[PDB]
RNA sequence: GGUUGCGGCCAUAUCUAGCAGAAAGCACCGUUCCCCGUUCGAUCAACCGUAGUUAAGCUGCUAAGAGCAAUACCGAGUAGUGUAGUGGGAGACCAUACGCGAAACUAUUGUGCUGCAAUCU
RNA sequence: CCUAAGGGGGACUCAUGGAGAACAGAAAUCUCCAGUAGAACAAAAGGGUAAAAGUCCCCUUGAUUUUGAUUUUCAGUGUGAA
RNA sequence: GAGGUAAAGCGAAUGAUUAGAAGUCUUGGGGUUGAAAUGACCUUAACUUAUUCUCAAACUUUAAAUAUGUAAGAAGUCCUUGUUGCUUAAUUGAACGUGGACAAUUGAAUGAAGAGCUUUUAGUGGGCCAUUUUUGGUAAGCAGAACUGGCGAUGCGGGAUGA
């Protein structure tokens, strides 16, 4: 069928900042 | 003026959000509640990114969700505040103009049960606008729109406790 | 390790100017070439083909032929003790007219009518230009300018 | 060992005694580089040409 | 460990701070510049004393934290430490290098120390006290002259504490409403920008 | 507590676009590659056919560029349709096909080719590019610019193109855009093209319409019922229409009711001007003066 | 003079917050049979100009507005620098001579101009 | 290192922030607004790039054939590269 | 025309960096009010806002001095119309031309024992010093670059003596 498209370009990621523990 | 026919709030849109944690068959099943309800073929979205608390990895099928628009949306719109038995909370609306709520089981909307799909909560989102929206969204000369023609959370409050005859609380 | 490639040291030269990068005004793109004409040469760092090389970014010289998108500028390069010519294709992005040719010519111009203006009332015209030359006398008047007096100043700190 | 690595120390003493000799300007440049297309056509105008001036004077003298 | 200051004196280099090219450079010895009622307002303090130099030259982070509490020593000894607000005006940035610690070859150093290159006229230290305490003041400084290399001058300053107004200008400026208090420091009023934000900042503005 | 993020460092660093891109009308990629010229041709243009729909009206026009500004040779409103003898779905496909030949007829009347490069004079809607006449100067060559608006198989701008290669002039094309072009058997039905070109669809639709919802149609094509204007005369509207405009494609600007200085004049009495500094002076002290009251 | 289409230069044009906008234009706006594209006629495509609106876009004006631009008995002939001495100074560095000469700062002013075509109270 | 990460065209606009939506939390997916690039472009770094050079899609092989001219290094030789 | 070094700047981007002040519903914690709220209060710490002290070879809006590319005519400027298989929709242009006009102030200064050209071959291919710019090093009569002038290859007067 149909599935949404990477408008992102952080191709290297597979992690995000901020995402911080006991924040 | 105010009290112009072209500054009337409706509906813009509503989002239609389930957010499996997992793929394979139960994000296929839940892509077809989706699809029962709205009537249209869904899209399934992608992680972007890999969470091992989440137990999901980067680039597999999620979520789905659909978008609807027109009478339909009104439909389903009434049909799930139903469910909420019409009271929102103050925190649901944004500071945009938008508001959303979220069901817990998908066959207190109306639908015939089946024990192969079981039941799914979902993720109810409806975006707000005036006529002339077209302008931020069409190709050749797109613009801004002016402060008083935006959406902002008092008037989406005032108009929705208007038109449904419901309660917005702020517990 | 030494470093001697074809861009080294044109981290500056190269460089869009503050506040115009991005696409190329057009008149860049209109302009006209003929064989003959004195162009200055700016590399565009947006446009990588048909580049110069960094010796002739802030030169000036002749078009010696014109191709579809490019102009030959013929530049004469010190190699030791004498000139060697070079033949350079540039992209018309890296080229823009040199303004020494439009004072010349309207002084040309300027001395032709001159000269007929001269002929015209049978008298005569001097078409030489003239360095600065130093100033005649004068009279300075001082009616509402006496002379003020000054002297120099007692040192101060001003922290 | 170890010696001298580089200067560039009288070396504009030397191409200063019989050089810094600007270039030669002719009339009529080389035309090796041009279009091939435009040098191509350029043969048969200036042919052309040396016919029309040789018939005009032939003209002029018989 | 530590050479003779003698070897560091004079600025040779260009400056090398610490960046991502140098990242193994120790700390500066000084890590306080404000001392004394760094709180104080600027009408408590309306006495400014400079200590200058006359050299083009490098002060050690060592020389910096030597005279710093020297200094302030002296003067919390003598007219207690709640008399004076004491700023050292120089950070040590540049970073000197050490090379021993085989001969010529590979001979780049390492991080050894820093100093602050400071030039002709450049103040060191700032103190803004009472008037009262002016001998205090000097003499604490004067002190502290002798833990720097080079030649330093003791200059009065003509202006009101830290501000760049004359001890005039600043009481003018005060009558007439175009100055606020903003903890140790103030602002002034401009002439310039949202009149509304300027007239609700500066309410005993005398607006001619 | 978040960063503001507008501040004064940010407007001092800011590049702004180029005005006409800001403007969300100009797409300066493609009007480099349509524009710029051949060096080795010196000062011979290249010619544009700019195409362009607003929400009532097709401007067509041929443009050719210049470092002063663009300069129009000719222009083709549909608005001149009227006197052609179509006065109503002033933006159908058709009337873009109209548009197109009129402005073709009217560039070839104004350059001379009007005996020779006729065009095609049988519509069939078969697919064909203006050839050269052999010992004779070249077809009027001119490269279709759309803008901004997306290329779409059955878009309204290659009805403007039909137009013009079927007005004799000379514009390079492919027929996989027309309406009717069958993407999976790589050939263009031509049948519905003529369909398309003598408004067929729109015809159909009121045949269609009319006996399935009569309201509807009396709401949507109210012009054609005071007019008594079925679908089966509506070729012979575009037959004829193609006719005349090959008959006169010359321009005719509308009688002017008003001279340029009385429009100049009844326009500049609105608009409000700006002030003199004295007066923003005198606003400024009494907004002072009447601050004084919120002194607590 | 206003407006539209296409532009040149590419902020004196941008950004924020208010207010106003006659005529025409532009616009939002109405519809889904048809070409076409979508999860969604939202975008894109097509149809009507018919039911409505200047609310928004756009345009103009307002602001000791931000930014931008220009100017200067502003700062400052300051910083720096080419050239000179068997000048000063232990040195670091500095003065002088013949020339060139900033940036910041401060103040004031301004806030698109314009080309081709068409059209309009 | 790459049949695309080459070539053409088209559509879209990244990093990030704010405000919101069942389980859902600092991090899952969805929505709007802001967002001069603060991302991404194989690999070092610099430059360059916003209706793109970035993300996604469609079609392809110009990563082809014959050889001349030219630029850099330069002796104005070679090689590499353009 | 080009340039990005000196200077300058940091209440301009980036990076470094001292100090307070006022604020906010993820404040980071301690005590107290809490029946307990997690809703106040005292506090420190975070951020935000307007400020503050100090910095950058591999930072930068701005931006020199010195140094640098080109031009200042007769091989120039203008007028008319010949050639082509190139170019234009073209009778448009492109390049090269025929014919005609502009006469010694023929288009800045200063100088020019004249300008241009060719062949052939020696020695050399360890360098060093001074001012200024400048790199490594604590420095060196140390090592290494930039421009010029010198010594080498050079005596003569001065520096007593000294490349
Ligand atoms: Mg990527
Ligand atoms: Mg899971
Ligand atoms: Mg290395
Ligand atoms: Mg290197
Ligand atoms: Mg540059
Ligand atoms: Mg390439
Ligand atoms: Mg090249
Ligand atoms: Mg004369
Ligand atoms: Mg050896
Ligand atoms: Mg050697
Ligand atoms: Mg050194
Ligand atoms: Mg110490
Ligand atoms: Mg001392
Ligand atoms: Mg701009
Ligand atoms: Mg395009
Ligand atoms: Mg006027
Ligand atoms: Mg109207
Ligand atoms: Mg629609
Ligand atoms: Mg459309
Ligand atoms: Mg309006
Ligand atoms: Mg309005
Ligand atoms: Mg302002
Ligand atoms: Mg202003
Ligand atoms: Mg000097
Ligand atoms: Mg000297
Ligand atoms: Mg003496
Ligand atoms: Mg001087
Ligand atoms: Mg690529
Ligand atoms: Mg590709
Ligand atoms: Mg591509
Ligand atoms: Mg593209
Ligand atoms: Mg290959
Ligand atoms: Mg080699
Ligand atoms: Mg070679
Ligand atoms: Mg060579
Ligand atoms: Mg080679
Ligand atoms: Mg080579
Ligand atoms: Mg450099
Ligand atoms: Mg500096
Ligand atoms: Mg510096
Ligand atoms: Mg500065
Ligand atoms: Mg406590
Ligand atoms: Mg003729
Ligand atoms: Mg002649
Ligand atoms: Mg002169
Ligand atoms: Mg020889
Ligand atoms: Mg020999
Ligand atoms: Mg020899
Ligand atoms: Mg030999
Ligand atoms: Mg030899
Ligand atoms: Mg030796
Ligand atoms: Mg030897
Ligand atoms: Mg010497
Ligand atoms: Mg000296
Ligand atoms: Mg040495
Ligand atoms: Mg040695
Ligand atoms: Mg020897
Ligand atoms: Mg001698
Ligand atoms: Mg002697
Ligand atoms: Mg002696
Ligand atoms: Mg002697």
């Amino acid at each position: 069928k149909n599935t949404s498209s990477k408008k992102s370009d952080a191709a290297p990621a597979s992690a995000d900042p901020a995402k911080a523990k006991k924040k | 003026k105010s009290q112009n026919v072209m500054r009337e709030l409706r509906i813009e849109k509503l989002v239609l959000n389930i957010c499996v944690g997992e793929s394979g068959d139960r994000l296929t099943r839940a892509a077809k509640v989706l699809e029962q309800l709205s009537g249209q073929t869904p899209v399934q979205s992608k992680a972007r990114y890999t969470v091992r608390t989440f137990g999901i990895r980067r680039n597999e099928k999620i979520a789905v969700h659909v978008t609807v628009r027109g009478p339909k949306a009104e439909e389903i719109l009434e049909r799930g505040l139903k469910v909420k038995e019409y009271q929102l909370r103050s925190k649901n609306f944004s500071a945009t103009g938008n508001f959303g709520f979220g069901i817990d089981e998908h066959i207190d909307l109306g639908i015939k049960y089946d024990p192969s799909i079981g039941i799914y909560g979902m993720d109810f989102y409806v975006v707000m606008g005036r006529a002339g929206a077209r302008v931020t969204r069409r190709k050749r000369a797109r613009s801004t729109i002016g402060n008083s023609h935006k959406t902002n959370k008092e008037d989406t409050i005032q108009w929705f406790k208007t038109r449904y005859d419901a309660e917005v609380l702020d517990k | 390790g030494k470093s001697r490639g074809y861009r080294s040291g044109t981290r500056y030269a190269f460089q869009r100017d503050f506040k115009k990068h991005g696409a190329i005004p057009l008149s860049t793109y209109l302009k006209v070439y003929k064989v003959g004409d004195i162009v200055d040469i700016k590399a565009n760092g947006s446009i990588q083909k048909g580049m110069p090389h960094k010796y002739y970014h802030g030169k000036t010289g002749i078009v010696y032929n014109v191709t579809k998108s490019s102009v030959g500028v013929i530049i004469n390069k010190v190699v030791g003790n004498r000139y060697i010519e070079k033949r350079v294709n540039l992209r018309v992005e890296h080229v823009k007219h040199s303004a020494c040719r439009q004072e010349f010519l309207n002084r040309v111009k300027s001395n032709a009518a001159k000269k007929r203006e001269a002929k015209a009332n049978g008298e005569t015209v001097y078409l030489k230009r003239q360095a600065a030359k130093p100033r005649g006398s004068r009279i300075i008047s001082t009616e509402g300018n006496i002379p003020q007096t000054l002297a120099p100043v007692a040192y101060e700190t001003f922290i | 060992a170890k010696s001298k690595n580089h200067t560039a120390h009288n070396q504009t003493r030397k191409a200063h005694r019989n050089g810094i000799k600007k270039p030669k300007t002719y009339k009529y440049p080389s035309l090796k580089g041009v279009d091939a297309k435009f040098k191509r056509n350029h043969r048969y105008a200036l042919h052309g040409t040396a016919k029309a001036l040789a018939k005009a004077r032939a003209e002029k003298s018989a | 460990a530590r050479r003779p200051a003698r070897c560091y004196r004079y600025c040779k280099n260009k400056p090398y701070p610490k960046s991502r090219y140098n990242r193994a450079v120790p700390d500066a010895k000084i890590r306080i510049y404000d001392l004394g009622r760094k709180k104080a307002t600027v009408d408590e303090f309306p006495l400014c004393i400079h200590l200058v130099s006359n050299e083009l030259e490098q002060l050690s982070s060592e020389a910096l934290e030597a005279a710093r509490i020297c200094a302030n020593k002296y003067i919390t000894k003598v007219s207690g430490r709640d008399s004076f607000h004491l700023r050292v005006r120089v950070h040590p940035f540049h970073v000197l290098r050490i090379n021993k610690m085989q001969g010529m070859r590979g001979a780049w150093g390492k991080p050894h120390g820093l100093a602050a290159r400071v030039s002709i006229g450049q103040i060191i230290m700032s103190a803004r006290t009472k008037d009262s305490n002016k001998d205090v003041v000097i003499e604490g400084l004067r002190r502290a002259r002798y833990k720097f290399p080079g030649q330093q001058k003791i200059i009065i300053s003509k202006k009101w504490g830290f501000t760049p107004l004359n001890r005039d200008e600043y009481i003018a400026k005060k009558t007439n409403g175009e100055v606020i208090d903003d903890g140790a420091y103030v602002k002034f009023l401009s002439r310039k920008g949202n009149l509304e934000a300027n007239l609700q900042q500066f309410p005993n503005y005398q607006y001619s | 507590m978040q960063k503001e993020f507008r501040t004064s460092a940010y407007h001092s660093r800011f590049q702004t676009p180029f005005r006409r891109r800001q403007e969300g009308k100009t797409d300066y990629y493609q009007r480099k590659r349509l524009v710029t010229q051949h060096k080795a041709k010196y000062n011979s243009p290249k010619y544009r056919l700019v195409v362009r729909f607003t929400n009532k009206d097709i401007i067509a026009q041929i443009v050719s560029a210049h470092i002063t500004g663009d300069v129009v040779f000719t222009a083709a409103y549909a608005h001149e349709l009227p006197r052609y003898g179509i006065k109503y779905g002033l933006t159908n496909w058709s009337a873009a096909y109209a548009v197109g030949l009129l402005v073709a007829r009217r560039a070839l009347q104004k350059l001379g080719l009007d005996e020779t490069y006729t065009g095609v004079e049988e519509v069939e809607g078969e697919f064909e590019l203006t050839e050269a006449v052999e010992d004779g100067p070249r077809p009027f060559k001119v490269f279709l610019d759309i803008g901004l608006q997306r290329t779409t198989t059955g878009a309204r701008v290659f009805g403007v193109l039909k137009g013009a290669s079927d007005g004799g002039l000379y514009v390079p094309h492919s027929p996989n855009r027309f309406p009717g072009w069958d993407i999976e058997a790589e050939e263009l039905d031509a049948e519905l093209l003529r369909k398309y070109i003598f408004g067929g669809h729109v015809a159909e639709y009121m045949e269609e319409l009319l006996d399935d919802d009569e309201e509807k149609y009396k709401s949507i094509f109210k012009n054609y019922i005071e007019e008594e204007i079925e679908s089966e005369d509506v070729e012979e509207i575009y037959a004829n229409a193609h006719e005349a405009i090959r008959a006169d494609p010359s321009f005719k600007p509308t009688e002017k009711k008003f001279t340029k200085e009385q429009y100049k004049a009844e326009s500049k009495k609105y608009r409000q001007q700006k002030l003199t500094r004295a007066e923003r002076q005198a606003k400024v002290a009494k907004k002072i003066a009447e601050f004084k009251a919120q002194q607590e």
